[PDB]
């Protein structure tokens, strides 16, 4: 039996109020 | 014990960022009932200008009349308030809409077939096919010609797709844009989201230097917890960065060595706007409404 | 069977005394249970 | 002129004979004024009891109740908490004006 | 200015007394009524 | 204003159900907060309604 | 209604001013009571809630065909792991604040994105009031009809409830 | 309350009660005639003698 | 709006009258006339 | 028809089919239960329609004919007898019931 | 009021009128949902308005909802709180529930208002806190003592009840006694409150105030608790998740 | 003070105390006549 | 029908981002995740308004009863 596939490339898209992509 | 001069010592504001559209700031050492009162007035009490009455002369499009009216009222207009005054709905319609109250916008669109050769895109194929919100033209009724001549009335987001047409069809309306508050209807609300979050607090109890320090990094947003070595082991750099995911409590390795709590007086407001006003100015206007919400009661007779 | 008991009541020449609560609703009378199981009388002062 | 005479309303059926335990009724208000005003009345050292109440959500009525220990009425305690609610909104307005200058 | 529309050819049409209810271009019997510039008002809500 | 669903079966596309939207996605908070909801009853947001949520003719 | 048989009437339209808000600043469109779920057992709504939230964040759409997930491959551990990658809570929960008092709530609230529906039959044409009006000419009794200002029927069973209370003047 | 019903203002301006006017209810029943059928704490008809 | 029927009593005037709750008719000055019956028989071609 | 699955992890297609069988026999019974006892209660409520407690505490019919001599043999209302044989509760609350 | 199958006489009862603005449906409290056998899913109720003083005095005194507390079938109570009120009493009267002074008086006045006539002493009376020195705090069982000190009359003494709950003593921990409900002089001293106490259940607290104080007090206590656990749920919510 | 009052309709109440708890009493198979088909005998 | 003017839950104006979003997916060949994040949508209440929109007005405009054939 085959697993349900892990969707790939899924990174952070919840930041606090007033933060942006300042996380590298 | 509390004083109005001890509140002035301990209260501090730290403005994190500011923009023409959003404003992130802090309120240190203020009450949750005061900070909630500023939140509500920005949503429900600070007035804005929106289309209230829409007068259709013809609408031969697909979108219904009561639907297309509703989409005009939800358009944010870049009117500065207090250039208008308030309407008065106890006196009839021939007395009610003076030019100190009302801004008149209109729309006149007719769609025709375009002669073009090639499936093809419908803006290279018809004329006036898509009706945008910038087609609401400002008509300066009366003395609005000279006082709205520095700042004409135009939507803050001009590319709002209001309707679509096909040849033969037309939309010919004229709206009356009036001043109101957002507790009446959600269109007069000036703000996208005026809301606070309360300051997170991450209380380490035992030192977690070593291999523990590497995965306790990854239980938080990537700038919150800091590590060097066993020397300068584990601490918070910026607790404001932390989204409260409670991702460290699902691990039995760390479910004892940290208590996630909140700083109950430090608020982190995120005020935005639709585009009529600036978000630092819908906060001055909000802190002054609550002031005047209590001057009106102090200067009032206590009936019965 | 409304018109079989009606036939039996007419052949019998039966006087309905109007005291069951289904009889009083037909004749439009105050029911004889609870608040209708007594009478209220007013003690007037003068002779 | 004409002072507005339907906004604040003292309910005399719940009001003390001394004057120290009263219940007011404000029209067109909600938790916004009521929770903020209750915080400021409760910091008076003479206030014994203070809480607000919205009777039903469908009408916009706010009952607040003040009880004092004596030596101050519920109308003198209401108007200190209306003064300090104004003077608290003038500290928030001043600290936030300076930091816009301080950017 | 009298205006109907035929449901088949979409040719705009007037209809006087003692006429058939037919289009004049096509021979179509169903024939729908247009709308003119006339005032209707809506609270934008 | 119908919407397609985020959470959907694969047969939703094979029967062409995108042509005919049945409903609308909603941010749903499983909470007892107001007191006006027991076993059936629900609480709609007022401002969401004013912005055209579940409107029809 | 949702797609799981969790229908229910709109009991109140509730303003945003006093409806609970999140860390993100999201007032929910629909509050559903948690006391619906223990007897109805619609746990497909508890996994549609945390899979729509993951799909609205990452922009993907998820398959909800039945018998895709195993017992070794629970969807609470699949879509929940997609919430932890975004930076949310793994369990679908979310910190909320009170819109009435302003203080934060006791625990984190289970919020997500569920697909809703609107049933065609409506209460716009259901009811009637009558003080007085037209009658029937044989009986001099109020007429039957929702449109023509008709009367409410006090039938055989409603009559016996008034004899049971002993009130002979409410029956009169 | 538990012993109460919430009556809408659709039903409230229709369902009426023949209150006989006396010396004690005249202060309340003058205002019901002045309010009339429009306002809720009002009347809709007066019955003469 | 005012339909025809009989004349108005109460030494008011001879006039035409006005419905109230669609089955009783009153005059223009408030005064009420006696009980219009509205013959009806209900439903449920067929 | 034994289901070792649960609603948290899902049920297999064989045992999803057996659970649909038990879901329908509870609905056909509601299809045959919409009014079972309508004519039983109607026919009780009309013979016993004028039976009532009299001022001599004898249970009599409307036409005067006696049915019982007391109500249950003690003449106690059902809505009053609840804390009557609760003797410990009434002793804890003697001075309040007094 | 009324419903379509009027199978017994508690499906037709004497409600008082409150006229609510901005509403288009009739609107009913939760304590009546078991008497009419009513679920709020689009059911209609017939409303009858009697037209003289004889029939008014019987919907006030005989057919009213206060005197229909116990059923005539077997004497079981039919009226009580329902779901979010049952599941807030397990949180309010829990032993973890501590309240500061500003929180304590807001929950008393949010349920008991002297203007509408809920008190008996024309002034809201309070209790001393159960923690004095470090930070003064009231307990959640001590709010229930205050709401019974204000709705029960001052001449009679307190309620004395020794009862049980539905929640076993092992769910709370080691050597707890929170299954035993103890009321001494009108003061909840022990045990949380469940469906077994203020629900539609016999020999609890609302069924015992009905016997000692009367049918009028037991209908005020359901109204006060219905407003107490509603404002507590609004301040402190209840939710069911996927981790539950 | 717990006695029945004169004028109580104990006849309607007794009929409502058999009819109304019998609508609950309507279920099918889990020998002897059961339920409403028994109580209709 | 047409894209709603405002988001239902927050209130951001979202009606100006439907023709932008279709050109982000057609010409830039982005996925739906990055194309929503480029348009300044970052609350999941506000993502799904553009993400999950059908736009059936294109199917309704095919039935023009004013234009021949
Ligand atoms: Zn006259």
């Amino acid at each position: 039996r085959k697993d349900v596939p892990k969707v790939e490339g899924l990174k952070l898209e919840h930041f606090a109020t007033g933060y942006d992509a300042e996380d590298f | 014990e509390w004083n109005v001069e001890k509140f002035k010592k301990d209260f501090e504001v730290n403005i994190s960022s500011l923009d023409a559209r959003e404003a992130n700031f802090d309120l240190i050492n203020i009450d949750t009932s005061i900070a909630n009162a500023f939140r509500r007035i920005m949503i429900s009490e600070v007035p804005s200008v929106a289309a209230e009455y829409v007068y259709f002369f013809n609408n031969t499009s697909v979108i219904q009349d009561e639907v297309l009216a509703h989409r005009i009222g939800l358009v944010p207009l870049k009117v500065d308030p207090d250039m208008l005054t308030w309407v008065d709905s106890n006196l009839p319609d021939d007395e009610k809409f003076t030019d100190e109250n009302t801004i008149v916008l209109s729309l006149n669109v007719k769609c025709t077939r375009n002669p073009d050769a090639p499936s093809t895109d419908p803006k290279e194929l018809y004329n006036n096919a898509h009706v945008y919100a910038r087609d609401l033209k400002f008509e300066p009724q009366g003395r609005q010609s000279t006082t709205f001549a520095d700042c004409p009335v135009v939507p803050a987001d001009p590319d709002i797709l209001l309707a679509k047409l096909r040849p033969g069809q037309e939309i010919s309306l004229k709206a009356h844009c009036i001043l109101g508050i957002g507790g009446d209807h959600a269109k007069f609300s000036p703000v996208s989201t005026a809301s606070y979050r309360l300051l997170p607090q991450i209380n380490i109890l035992q030192p977690i230097k070593g291999e523990s320090a590497r995965r306790f990094q990854k239980c938080f947003p990537p700038g919150v917890i800091g590590i060097d070595e066993g020397s300068d082991e584990a601490y918070v750099k910026d607790a404001r960065k932390d989204t409260v995911s409670r991702e460290v409590l699902r691990y039995e390795e760390f479910a004892d060595k940290v208590k996630l709590g909140r700083v109950r007086n430090h608020f982190i407001f995120n005020v935005e706007s639709a585009g009529a006003m600036t978000p630092e100015e819908i906060f001055f206007k909000s802190v002054r409404i609550l002031k005047n919400k209590a001057e009106y009661l102090k200067n009032c007779p206590i009936t019965q | 069977t409304t018109c079989q008991f009606l036939t039996k009541a007419v052949l019998d020449n039966e006087r309905e005394q109007l005291d069951s609560p289904s009889a009083r609703i037909v004749v439009g009378k105050l029911n004889n249970v609870g608040t209708g199981s007594f009478d209220v009388l007013a003690k007037v002062p003068n002779a | 002129e004409e002072p507005d005479r339907e906004k604040i309303k003292l309910l005399t059926q719940a009001t003390s004979e001394d004057g120290t335990s009263a219940s007011f009724q404000i029209v067109e208000e909600d938790h916004t004024l009521g929770n903020a005003l209750r915080y400021v009345i409760m910091k008076n050292p003479d206030v014994e009891f203070c809480g607000y109440s919205i009777p039903h959500p469908s009408e916009n009525l706010l009952n607040i109740r003040i009880q004092t220990y004596g030596e101050t009425t519920a109308v003198d305690a209401l108007q200190k908490g209306l003064k300090d609610l104004m003077d608290l909104c003038d500290v928030v307005e001043s600290k936030f004006t300076e930091k816009i200058k301080s950017m | 200015t009298l205006k109907y529309i035929c449901a088949e050819c979409s040719s705009k049409l007037s209809l006087s007394r003692t006429d058939a209810v037919r289009c004049k271009d096509c021979g179509h019997r169903i024939l729908l009524k247009a709308r003119t510039k006339r005032l209707v008002q809506f609270e934008a809500r | 204003t119908g919407q397609t669903p985020i959470v959907k079966a694969n047969l939703y596309d094979d029967y062409g159900m995108d042509n005919f939207p049945n409903g609308f996605n909603a941010v749903v908070a499983v909470i007892s907060y107001t007191g006006y909801d027991m076993d059936d009853a629900m609480i709609i947001n007022k401002s969401a309604d004013e912005r055209g949520f579940g409107y029809g003719t | 209604s949702s797609r799981h048989g969790q229908k229910g009437v709109c009991s109140r339209k509730w303003p945003t001013i006093d409806m609970p808000f999140s860390e993100t600043g999201i007032q929910p469109d629909i509050i559903i009571n948690p006391h619906a779920f223990p007897s109805r057992m619609t746990i497909g709504m508890f996994v549609e809630s945390l899979a729509g939230k993951a799909g609205a964040l990452h922009g993907i759409a998820q398959d909800s065909t039945p018998w895709i997930f195993n017992e070794d491959d629970t969807p609470a551990d699949y879509f929940g792991e997609q919430l932890a990658k975004a930076g949310y809570n793994y369990h679908g929960n979310e910190p909320m604040y009170s819109g009435a008092t302003g203080e934060e709530l006791r625990a984190d609230i289970y919020v997500g994105v569920v697909y809703y529906q609107r049933l065609r039959h409506m209460v716009n044409d259901k009811f009637q009031v009558r003080s007085t009006g037209p009658v029937n000419s044989l009986t001099m009794q109020p007429v039957k009809g929702r449109k023509r200002h008709g009367g409410i029927r006090v039938g055989e069973m409603e009559r016996d409830a008034l004899i049971g209370h002993g009130t002979s003047f409410l029956l009169q | 309350e538990t012993n109460e019903i919430g009556v809408p203002p659709v039903f409230a301006v229709k369902l009426t009660y023949p209150e006989p006017v006396t010396a004690y209810n005249i202060a309340e029943l003058r205002q019901a005639v002045i309010n009339g059928p429009d306002k809720w704490p009002g009347a809709t008809q007066i019955q003469n003698e | 709006t005012f339909i025809r029927g009989p004349i108005c009593g109460t030494d008011n005037c001879p006039s035409r009258l006005w419905r109230i709750i669609d089955g009783r008719r009153t005059c223009q000055y408030g005064h009420v006339m006696e009980g219009d019956v509205e013959f009806n028989d209900d439903e449920d071609l067929g | 028809g034994y289901v070792k699955g649960r609603f948290y992890s899902g049920i297999k297609p064989q045992e999803y089919y057996f659970h649909c069988m038990a879901g329908r026999e509870g609905l056909i019974d509601t299809a045959v239960k919409t009014s079972r006892s309508g004519y039983l209660q109607r026919c009780l409520t009309k013979q016993l329609e004028g039976v009532h407690v009299s001022y001599d505490n004898s249970i009599r019919d409307a036409d005067g004919t006696l049915v019982q001599f007391m109500y249950g043999g003690d003449a106690i209302d059902i809505t009053k007898e609840s804390h009557m044989t609760q003797f410990e509760f009434c002793l804890d609350n003697y001075y309040a019931l007094l | 009021m009324n419903r379509q199958p009027t199978l017994h006489k508690a499906s037709m009862m004497g409600h008082k009128v409150r006229v609510l603005p901005n509403e288009k449906t009739l609107r009913l409290h939760y304590a009546n949902t078991g008497a009419y056998n009513a679920d709020f899913d689009g059911d209609e109720m017939n409303m009858h308005f009697p037209q003289n003083e004889n029939a008014r005095a019987e919907a006030l005194n005989l057919a009213n909802t206060d005197s229909q507390y116990l059923t005539p079938t077997s004497g079981s109570p039919v009226r009580g709180l329902i779901q979010d009120h049952i599941s807030a009493g397990v949180w309010l009267t829990s032993k973890d529930s501590f309240f500061t002074r500003e929180q304590y008086q807001q929950y008393i006045y949010g349920c008991i208002r002297p203007e509408d006539g809920h008190t008996t002493r024309s002034k809201i009376v309070t209790l001393p806190p159960t923690i004095f020195k470090p930070y003064p705090l009231w307990t959640g069982k001590q709010i229930i003592t205050t709401v019974l000190l204000n709705v029960t009359p001052p001449d009679m003494p307190g309620i004395n009840l020794i009862s049980k709950n539905k929640i076993k003593n092992e769910y709370w921990g080691k050597g707890s006694l929170e299954n035993e409900v103890l009321f001494k002089d009108g003061a909840l001293l022990c045990g949380i409150l469940d469906k077994s106490q203020y629900g539609a259940s016999k020999y609890g607290i609302v069924h015992s105030l009905h016997e000692v104080y009367g049918p009028e007090v037991a209908a005020k206590v359901l109204s006060v608790l219905g407003r107490l656990f509603t404002n507590y749920i609004t301040a402190t919510a209840f939710t069911c998740g996927m981790d539950d | 003070r717990s006695l029945i009052n004169p004028g109580e309709a104990v006849g309607i109440i007794a009929s409502q105390s058999v009819g109304e708890p019998s609508t609950q009493m309507t279920l099918n198979t889990f020998n002897v006549t059961l339920g409403i088909p028994r109580l209709r005998e | 029908m047409i894209v709603p003017v405002r988001c239902f839950s927050c209130g951001k104006v979202v009606g100006d981002k439907w023709e932008s979003y279709l050109n982000l997916l057609q010409e830039d060949e982005l996925d739906e995740g990055t194309a929503l994040s480029r348009l300044g949508l970052k609350r999941y209440c506000c993502r799904r308004m553009i993400l999950t929109h059908v736009d059936l007005i294109e199917k309704f405009l095919r039935y023009n009863p004013l234009e021949k054939r």
